[PDB]
């Protein structure tokens, strides 16, 4: 009859943060000290926080303390779980669990618990951007200018910087507000415009650093 | 039940103008209104609070004023900082609502885009994914529409524009328009074809390449 239901979870990158809410039916949470537990993929359950009635009292296991905060809404029924800084070893099911027993004391076991709601911490906190051309051809020639540039693809976090020709080429540029995509990697384009009588004249090389990975990628965009 | 009516949505204006934005109200608000400046990827900054009073800080060159359902925000003598959005609000204990914003760029003439098409590099086709992308330049005013055609079926839900902010000497606008497609999918097809929609163009400009050629 009692009920308990996590929500928030999936996939963070490594130094990321995520928040866990807990709703419940069939009883109110004022009553009771309220708990996060967490399953890991070795298959043992470890305790993560806390609450006690009034938030009086937070407590929290020592590999997550200071970076995980518990809270909860007696009004609302629910328990919120903060994480930040986030580790790959945070990889675990989480849990809500009640701390109760059908005659309520001073310590009681905990005899109710939500289904588990699943929280992947990937290793990698960034990721360099692939760089490929965009190449000049007379599809990109409009009146007697031609464009060409780099896409700068599936880096994060943001930003990328962008030069060309290691800075000696800057009229013409325009480089592009990134896009999140659906991959949750980020994207952009560079692009310069040149008249169509410079190109064979010369090269065109864009310069992108991302600094959060520490990769620097030269390329070189022909013909 | 307020709702906030906010003219014009752009406003083109020139350095040392004098410009004037309207807020309406659905209902009687007596003073209770707000304005706020956004800068893109920014926080919203509140600038006047009950119609008139300006917050700390705020140059005397803005000012409010209006009651009850009509309220004026006048900027008097546009500096290079004043290009921005401005929001107004109505603000109650409990709730609030929000007019639509006013964009306030820097006008110029109507510029057509000059579009370009770019085929996925063969490097990354190699790794399975086909970028497309369709480059529109230098053109004003900022509304566009592009459309992908790939053998003339119209794509929809695979690509992903990006704009700049208004260009510093030439006031233009750029944009980017990305389809991207599994290189599977990429290979079904013949004909890639961006078509270009803008007050300028006369009729829309459609660039195209065939796959392999
Ligand atoms: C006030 O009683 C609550 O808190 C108790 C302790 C103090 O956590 C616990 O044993 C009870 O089950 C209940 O949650
Ligand atoms: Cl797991
Ligand atoms: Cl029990
Ligand atoms: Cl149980
Ligand atoms: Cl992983
Ligand atoms: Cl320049
Ligand atoms: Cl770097
Ligand atoms: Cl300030
Ligand atoms: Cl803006
Ligand atoms: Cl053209
Ligand atoms: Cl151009
Ligand atoms: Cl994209």
């Amino acid at each position: 009859e009692v009920q308990l239901v996590e929500s928030g979870g999936g996939l963070v990158k490594a130094g990321g943060s995520l928040i866990l809410s807990c709703g419940v039916s069939n009883f109110r949470i004022s009553a009771h000290t309220m708990n996060w537990v967490r399953r890991v993929p070795g298959g043992g359950l470890e305790w993560v926080a806390s609450i006690s009635t009034s938030s009086t009292y937070r407590d929290y296991a020592d590999a997550v303390k200071g970076r995980f905060t518990v809270s909860r809404d007696d009004l609302e029924d629910f328990v919120y779980l903060q994480m930040h800084k986030m580790r790959v070893e945070d990889t675990a099911i989480y849990y809500c669990a009640r701390k109760g027993s059908d005659r309520l004391s001073d310590n009681d076991p905990f005899d109710a618990w939500g289904p588990g709601t699943v929280v992947t911490v990937s290793p990698a906190s960034t990721k360099g951007p692939s760089v490929f051309p965009l190449a000049p051809s007379s599809k990109s020639t409009s009146g007697g200018t031609a464009a060409l540039g780099c896409l700068v693809k599936d880096y994060f976090p943001e930003p990328v910087t962008v030069s060309w020709n290691s800075g000696a080429l800057t009229s013409g540029v325009h480089t592009f507000p990134a896009v999140l995509q659906s991959s949750g990697l980020y994207s952009l384009s560079s692009v310069v415009t040149v008249p169509s009588s410079s190109l064979g004249t010369q090269t065109y090389i864009c310069n992108v650093n991302h600094k959060p990975s520490n990769t620097k990628v030269d390329k070189k965009v022909e013909p | 039940a307020v709702v906030m009516t906010q003219s014009p949505s752009t406003l083109s204006a020139s350095v040392g103008d004098t410009i004037t934005i309207t807020c309406r109200a659905s209902q009687s608000i007596e003073t209770w209104l707000a304005w706020y400046q956004q800068k893109p990827g920014k926080a919203p900054k509140l600038l006047i609070y009950k119609a008139s009073t300006l917050k700390t800080g705020v140059p005397s060159r803005f000012s409010g004023s209006g009651s009850g359902t009509e309220f004026t925000l006048t900027i008097s003598g546009l500096q290079f900082d004043d290009f921005a959005t401005y929001h107004c609000q109505h603000y109650a204990g409990y709730s609030a609502t929000f007019g639509q914003g006013t964009r306030v760029e820097i006008k110029r003439t109507v510029a057509a885009p000059s579009v370009f098409i770019f085929p996925p590099s063969d490097e990354q086709l190699k790794s399975g994914t086909a970028s497309v992308v369709c480059l529109l330049n230098n053109f004003y005013p900022r509304e566009a529409k592009v459309q992908w055609k790939v053998d003339n079926a119209l794509q929809s839900g695979n690509s992903q524009e990006s704009v700049t902010e208004q260009d510093s000497k030439d006031s233009t606008y750029s944009l980017s328009s990305t389809l991207t497609l599994s290189k599977a999918d990429y290979e079904k097809h013949k004909v890639y074809a961006c078509e270009v929609t803008h007050q300028g163009l006369s009729s829309p400009v459609t660039k195209s390449f065939n796959r392999g050629e």
